[PDB]
RNA sequence: AGGCGCGCAA
RNA sequence: CGGCGAGAAGGGAAGUGUGUUUCAAAGAA
RNA sequence: UGGGAGCGAAGAUAAUCUAAUAUGUAGCUCCGUUCAUGGAAAUCAAAAGAGCUUUCACUGAUUGUAUUUAUGAAACGUGAAAAAAAAAAAA
């Protein structure tokens, strides 16, 4: 277990293309914001970047006991909501989760 | 971001229009 | 096994799936009544004429046929030995 | 409204507005070649009936462009090729009682079906008729009947 | 599928091999017996139970232990006055 | 054809594919469910042709073995996952037959317009108005524009 | 039966001039009209709509939405005459839409392969004159017309070139092709065809002022003196501009009373306005032009039309797109630009008066070609810049506007001194 | 094609079962025909479903056509049909509805939709239209001409490219 | 019916 | 030289875009 | 009765152990096996179609469930077997 307390520091690009770029810095420059200038790909040159504000965990035992019990289905339903709009779901072009369930009532392939 | 987007809302529509009345 | 590494047809696009409304780019920038009247009865009084024989309806002036006819029909009728 | 209907015309709607034509003596050079390079697109698509109408009503209002006849005849040859034997039976009888036609039409369809009937050998060859006796009789009408096809036939009877 | 009145709607349609393979514990909520496809029981049979009857659930906990308990329906003991049979019929179950 | 001789046996359907860009000597028309570039430009540089007709799974059962069916069923229409398919493999330049959605040939009728008018807005600034030259050789609207369409929806490509 | 009364139609339009014998005729006619629905054809509903285009009250309203209505549903079967006559009419009479020309402009479009001499003549006309371009079917009716050359009378070649010159489609080569077969029958040609090759030719700016000065002398010929009284005022108009614009003034006292009675007529029109400002500056500023004073009520009726064009510039749209780009310029050359502001005694678009630079776009509604404007604009110390619509409309990408505007500037910028040689 | 596969029906129903054609069988050839049956074939695409004179019977449709009165096309008649190996002949359509019960509620009919299809069957194989559909003289906003919405994906792509 | 394999050279 | 048409439940299911497809929770060896 | 119904374990695998497997198995009680089970679509599917129910082979140990062990005669579909729907308003 690393004891290192350098902060991490995502870059996001100005450019709003969603790309970013990931480093550390000292803790003594919290509140100090980095930008560079570096290459973007969305846009095939150099732009800027910002360091941006960056404001339990669902695992194996609890997801199994929402499946096999669904007392706290809510939790994974949520996640099923977030991906509906934003987009999952769209029956084409789409190899990983083309739709919600087959005929049958399965919720296959299993992509993750 | 709008969805559907309002002028294939607005196609659709005009398109129902006569076919239903 | 072996397949060229580039494929010139991807990212073909099939259709317009846009946002916004297909606008046509022209949107963006939006005495002589009696000749009117006598090349309107003009016409009107043909259209009343009765025919001779049935194949006889476009026996009409060449001023009056279309400019495209007036350029290729003496090459269809040329062409099209009888 | 015809010239502008004509590329979305079925065979037999080509065939019987040519026929109408040829019956009421309404010949116009103009729309005539307008109509024929309609045909003409439209020719991989036509039935050997339907073209032998074609061009028989052609002939009678007076076309003689002996590329478009030249385009007529390969088609007629491909589907002459392209028929199986039993509809290429079929064809033959509706040929001989169309109102228009045309005699080496005619002559084509007869070689042909008679060509088919001397290549079979078997009775899996004579399973291809439809009613094999019937077809006897036809071809005993037209004077068509030859040895090789009754030695197929008695073969197909046992 | 058909009988959408009657459990099993998922069952029906899947094939010989998962019918024959259910697993009881599965199922963690009492089904009704009548839909179930239940026999009833003596008691339910010597008294007025309608839809009630003996049933069974499963207990399922975070560790998955599962464990099945049999359970009783809620009965009441009551007097009727019948004027068909002329006569109270007391302690009618 | 292709089932019956054994050259390959069709489950879902045949499609061909070239080794090397090595050249293909004869001239044969083809109909199959696919083909590499490489196949139809070889087969295509010496007059061949490569048809591509949409079916359905039951389509094909009954276009292989026809003789396993009483009624043989009408083809159906594609999606939008194989009208894309069918659309780039014309592009590609294979014939294709299918049943063409309302739809596309409404907004395909929208998008020639519209590009054709790009196309005449670009020669009138430079200066090319009217079309010089004999009307026997000039190309026509609706040969403009299918290029202009195949343009269009080549915008994201290669070429 | 259904034909009585379209010959009465015609009968009663024999009375298009005085239009008060008639008044309760009309009156039983629209009455007919309306009760005789689903009785005509199409050329018939045409002849209707004609017949009642040229009048006004309650049943030429009561026709006009009859016609409205019939229309949309008969226009399939129509030809192009008749799209043409209906368009001309429903124009006439007001009650035409945005949807329904466009439907009848997309028709004309699909049927150009039937156009005719006359179809092409009026077809283009109206284009001219509702300032519709759409190159697509300018393009295929220029071919007709440059491929079908002498398919056309003089008088029709007239028409179409001056139709194609407000459209700011013919090059000066085009305007020559068209005016070496011209050039034969001007003597033919009567008044308002020489008036409207003039027209052309100004807006052209042909590089031959003796065509012009040839042309002004046929017209002065045909129209007479004032005196005579033949003179139309769109016919003095295009005198008076030409004259000013080629600066004939040494050749041209004659002018001198046409425009005095210019002036003195009273003003109506709707878009010789920029004309008339160019004639009004060319007349205060320039001394050797002829020397006619303004009245007031003139001037300030120009005044209130250059407010209505600033009006119709801040409704359209195309002023913002060119307002975001040059916001954009900027960062390169710090302009800046502002909108209907004054360099001199002019009205301008687009100004940035710290460098002295103006822009303006090229609308097809102008009749003059701004030569004037611009002139006076020099002379005054403004440096000024018009961007071609079509040369505008051929840029797709905001990056190809930019590198436009760019080589736009940078000539002004070094007589300016905000560029190095 | 684009009309052929969009026609509406327009004759009467009477007329068009005037027209029935008894099934006729011919085989295959030996080895495999040349080209596609083509009867209601128009630029490679069928059309209309189309009897099949080549068929190949296996044992149990020749069992069917041997034993099931439905498929002896000697005694066939449209409006009296056999369903699949009945030996019953129902009234066609009036034994296809539904009809009131002795409280005047609705009943199901006396043939169900499954039977009903056989008897469409039958009548393909007779080169006859189901007329008796419910909507048969009416245009259908087919399915495959509904105007499609791509991937949600696209859209927002676009939407942050701009 | 189905299963495996089906040159990377020319 | 085929014409406005022969009583089809207002309910179930199918993607939630149902314009379309299919069935009738109701019967025998 | 490795068929059907009810209740329902542990030894064994997981190299301990939990789930899962064993297994819905053993024991216990009840049916009593083609004159049987079941069953003539408010079914399945795709925008083409199949046509109650049942048996065999393939699709395939595939897609699945289990996520250390394993389980899985899946669905649609294909080739065969068998073939059936319904005497019957009274007399």
């Amino acid at each position: 277990r690393s004891r290192s307390k350098r902060l991490f520091v995502q870059l996001k690009s100005a450019a709003m293309t969603n790309f970013c770029y990931v480093t550390r810095k000292s803790p003594e420059k919290k509140n100090f914001r980095i930008a560079l200038r570096k290459y973007d790909p969305g846009v095939n040159k150099h732009v800027m970047f910002y360091e941006a504000r960056l404001p339990k965990q669902i695992t194996l035992s609890l997801q199994r006991y929402i499946r096999w019990t669904g007392k706290q289905v809510k939790l994974l339903l949520d996640k099923v909501e977030k991906a509906w709009e934003y987009g999952r779901f769209q029956k084409y072009f789409d190899n990983q989760a083309p739709l919600l369930t087959d005929r049958r009532g399965r919720a296959v392939p299993r992509y993750k | 971001f709008p969805w559907p987007p309002e002028h294939h809302t607005a196609r659709r529509k005009r398109r129902q229009a006569p076919g239903l009345g | 096994i072996k397949v060229p590494r580039v494929d010139p047809f991807k990212g073909f696009r099939l259709a317009r799936f846009s946002l916004h409304e297909p606008t046509m780019p022209w949107e963006k920038f939006e005495d002589e009544a009696q000749a009117l009247g006598e090349e309107t009865q003009r016409l009107e009084r043909l259209d009343h004429e009765e025919l001779s024989d049935a194949a006889a309806y476009d026996d009409m002036s060449l001023t009056d046929m279309p400019l495209t006819e007036r350029m290729h029909r003496p090459k269809r009728l040329e062409n099209f030995k009888m | 409204r015809v010239l502008k209907l004509a590329p979305s015309f079925y065979s037999h709607e080509f065939a019987d507005f040519l026929c109408c034509l040829a019956r009421l003596k309404i010949a116009n050079p103009s729309f005539l070649s307008a109509f024929s390079q309609t045909l003409v697109s439209r020719l991989p698509e036509i039935a050997f009936p339907d073209a032998c109408r074609c061009v028989g009503a052609l002939r009678s209002l007076g076309v003689a462009q002996q590329s478009l006849f030249d385009l007529f005849d390969e088609r007629q040859k491909k589907e002459l090729e392209l028929l199986p034997t039993q509809l290429l039976l079929e064809d033959f009888q509706k040929v001989l009682s169309l109102e228009f036609s045309w005699q080496a039409y005619e002559n084509m369809i007869q070689e042909e079906f008679i060509k088919r009937t001397e290549a079979m050998v078997d009775d899996k060859d004579v399973d291809e008729l439809a009613d094999p006796f019937a077809c006897l009789n036809f071809m005993k009408t037209r004077n068509l009947v030859s040895d090789k096809f009754l030695l197929a036939l008695s073969k197909w009877c046992r | 599928p058909k009988n959408l009145n009657l459990w099993g709607k998922y069952l029906r349609l899947v094939g010989r091999g998962a019918r024959r393979g259910f697993k009881k514990w599965q199922v963690i909520p009492p089904i009704p017996v009548k839909a179930y496809g239940r026999e009833p029981s003596a008691a339910s049979q010597t008294g007025l139970y309608h839809d009630e009857d003996f049933n069974y659930h499963t207990k399922r906990t975070f560790s998955m232990r599962r464990t099945r308990r049999k359970i009783k329906p809620n009965v009441f003991r009551r007097t009727f006055t019948s004027s068909l049979l002329n006569v109270t019929i007391p302690n009618v179950r | 054809h292709l089932n019956d001789s054994r050259c390959v046996k069709v489950k879902n359907g045949v499609s061909l594919f070239n080794v090397n860009d090595y050249p293909f000597p004869y001239k044969i028309s083809i109909e199959v469910a696919g083909a590499d570039q490489s196949s139809i430009d070889a087969i295509r540089r010496v007059g061949g042709e490569v048809i591509i007709v949409y079916r359905n799974r039951l389509n094909l059962r009954a276009h292989i073995k026809p003789y396993k069916f009483e009624v043989l069923p009408k083809t159906a229409r594609p999606n939008l996952e194989m009208v894309h398919y069918l659309e780039k493999m014309r592009a590609r330049g294979c014939v294709v037959k299918y049943v063409k959605p309302q739809w596309l040939i409404d907004e395909e009728k929208s998008l020639k317009t519209e590009l054709a008018e790009f196309e005449a807005e670009a020669l009138i600034a430079k200066g090319e108005a009217i079309e010089r030259g004999d009307p026997d050789l000039r190309e026509s609207v609706d040969d403009l524009q299918q290029r202009l369409l195949k343009r269009f929806r080549l915008r994201e490509t290669r070429a | 039966d259904a034909r009585c009364l379209v010959d009465l139609c015609w009968a009663v339009w024999g009375f298009r001039g005085a239009p008060d014998v008639v008044e309760p005729l009309l009156n039983r006619m629209a009455s007919v009209v309306v009760r005789r629905e689903n009785a005509f054809t199409p050329k018939q509903l045409g002849t209707i709509a004609f017949t009642f285009s040229w009048f006004r009250g309650a049943p030429t309203d009561t026709v006009a939405d009859f016609v409205l209505a019939e229309c949309v549903k008969l226009l399939p079967e129509m030809e192009p005459f008749h799209v043409t006559l209906l368009f001309g009419s429903l124009r006439r009479m007001r009650c035409l839409n945005r949807d329904v020309a466009n439907l009848m402009i997309e028709k004309l479009t699909d049927d150009i392969d039937r156009f005719t001499s006359d179809d092409v003549v009026g077809v283009l006309r109206a284009l001219a004159a509702n300032s519709i371009t759409r190159g697509f079917l300018l393009r295929r009716v220029a071919t007709l017309v440059f491929d079908n050359l002498d398919s056309f009378k003089p008088k029709q070649l007239a028409s179409v070139l001056n139709s194609l010159t407000l459209l700011r489609f013919l090059t000066v080569e085009n305007g020559e092709e068209l005016f070496s077969c011209l050039s034969g029958s001007l003597s033919e040609l009567p008044a308002a065809s020489i008036a409207e090759i003039l027209e052309a030719l100004t807006i052209l700016n042909f590089p031959r002022p003796e065509v012009v000065r040839t042309c002004l002398d046929l017209l002065a010929e045909k129209n007479g003196l004032i005196s005579q009284g033949s003179w139309v005022r769109d016919h003095m108009i295009i005198a008076a501009h030409a004259v000013i614009q080629f600066q004939l003034y040494d050749k041209n006292p004659v002018v001198k009373p046409l425009l005095e009675e210019l002036f003195r007529s009273r003003v109506n029109s709707s878009r010789t306005q920029h004309r008339v400002e160019e004639v009004i500056h060319a007349l205060d500023l320039e001394k050797a032009s002829p020397r006619v004073d303004v009245p007031p009520y003139w001037r300030a009726m120009i005044d209130q039309a250059n407010r209505e064009e600033q009006a119709r510039l801040e409704h359209s749209g195309l002023q913002n797109e060119l307002t975001l780009v040059l916001d954009s310029l900027r960062g390169k050359f710090q302009l800046q630009i502002q909108k209907n502001q004054q360099a001199g005694p002019y009205s301008v678009q687009f100004l940035d008066d710290e460098t002295k630079i103006c822009i303006e776009i090229d609308y097809p509604c102008c009749r003059t070609p701004h030569i004037i404007k611009a002139r006076h604009l020099k002379q005054l110390g403004y440096h000024y810049l018009l961007v071609d619509c079509w040369q505008w409309r051929r840029l797709r990408s905001e990056a190809e506007q930019t590198v436009f505007l760019k080589q736009l500037l940078s000539g002004p910028l070094l007589e300016v001194g905000r560029l190095e040689g | 094609l684009q009309r052929a596969v969009r026609e509406i029906p327009w004759k009467s129903r009477q007329d068009i079962l005037r027209e029935r054609e008894r099934p006729v069988y011919a085989a295959e050839c030996r080895g495999t025909p040349r080209r596609e049956y083509s009867k209601n074939v128009i630029d490679g695409v069928r059309v209309k479903p189309t009897f099949n004179p080549f068929v190949k019977l296996n044992k149990a449709k020749r069992y069917v056509l041997d034993n099931w009165p439905s498929r002896n096309w000697d005694d066939w008649s449209p409006y009296r049909c056999y369903v699949r190996g009945s030996r019953r002949r129902y009234n066609i359509p009036q034994d296809l509805l539904p009809y009131k019960d002795e409280l005047g509620e609705w009943h199901p009919p006396r043939l169900s939709a499954r039977y009903q299809a056989d008897v469409k069957k039958q009548y393909l194989m007779n080169n006859l239209p189901w007329v008796w559909q419910k909507d048969f003289y009416e245009g259908k906003m087919h399915f495959g001409d509904r105007e499609p919405l791509g991937p949600k994906v696209w859209y927002r792509k676009a939407f942050r490219e701009e």
